[PDB]
């Protein structure tokens, strides 16, 4: 047994692989939305930070 | 009722007292591309009446002798109006097509005209004559843009098929004594959703006299065949700078 609250508060032996990521299914390839303009500050899709 | 008519499309308006109803090209009027069907993803651009109008683009004399001429589409229309900015500003180009070919005599002249379209207009050379030479035809040949181009060997319509069969293909006939035009309503037709307008020509328009011209001395001998067509249903996609060829 353990008394100590670290011994009792640890992740020691956590053997679950924790995932990010799921896959979906994806038969075909993706479909295209109809978009229109946008004339917005603040929101910016085409600036990245690779 | 069948012989009377009036086209109206755009800010043109066309009028004949002597029709013979209108043939829609494999029964089916034109249409713009579906959802499913597309392919590009770019929004198009449907100018409508801008584009979507009559043009008439050239007169030809028929006479004794005619043998027939021939003109592809849209290669008659790419430097013409509005229509023929867009045909050269965009990579994709899809329309169909009203075609009102005229030709009108008089009660004491004869003669018949074979009005018809015909998808992928091959055109074929006479291989040197002897059938030796693989020669190809030249680009003012495949495509003579308004001018339209007589044909050479009618029979065999320059391509090596039978003109006898040319009926199967969407066509009225100019008979003389009966009408004095022709309409034909043409969807778009390819194996492709979009195309170029100007590498590729959809499809060739032949007018071709099949009873020769007659009258006699002293009757109006000037019988003039002129062609007017409009776009139907034009879209344009992809576009860049304009290009010519
Ligand atoms: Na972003």
């Amino acid at each position: 047994g353990d008394r100590v609250a670290d011994v009792i508060e640890s992740s020691i032996g956590d053997s679950v692989s924790r995932a990010l990521t799921h896959a979906l299914p994806a038969p075909t390839g993706q479909n295209t939305q109809v978009s229109s303009h946008r004339l917005d500050t603040g929101k910016v899709p085409a600036l990245q930070a690779a | 009722s069948d012989r009377v008519a009036q086209l109206t499309i755009g800010n043109s308006t066309i009028t004949t007292q002597e029709a013979a109803n209108i043939i829609v090209g494999y029964g089916e009027w034109p249409s713009y591309c579906s959802d499913s069907d597309a392919t590009a993803v770019d929004k198009p651009t449907r100018p409508d009446v801008s584009v979507n109008r009559f043009y008439t683009l050239d007169t030809k004399l028929w006479e004794k002798s005619s043998k027939g001429w021939y003109w592809k589409f849209p290669d008659v229309l790419t430097e013409t109006g509005v229509f023929g900015q867009n045909a050269q500003f965009h990579y994709l180009y899809r329309s169909g097509f009203c075609i009102h070919v005229q030709c009108n005599a008089s009660k004491f002249h004869q003669g018949a005209l074979l009005v018809a379209v015909l998808p992928e207009y091959v055109i074929g050379t006479v291989a040197g004559g002897t059938g030796t030479e693989d020669t190809h035809p030249p680009y003012k040949q495949t495509q003579p843009g308004a001018d339209g181009f007589e044909l050479q060997h009618p029979y065999v319509l320059d391509a090596g098929i039978p003109i006898s069969q040319l009926t199967v293909c969407p066509h009225q006939w100019i008979n003389l004594r009966t009408n004095n035009c022709a309409t034909i309503i043409v969807p778009y037709i390819n194996a492709l959703p979009f195309d170029s307008a100007l590498n590729h020509c959809n499809f060739g328009l032949l007018v071709v006299p099949i009873s020769p011209l007659d009258y006699d001395q002293g009757a109006t001998p000037v019988i003039p065949i002129t062609i007017t067509l409009a776009p139907m249903c034009s879209e344009f996609a992809g576009l860049r700078q304009a290009v010519t060829q």
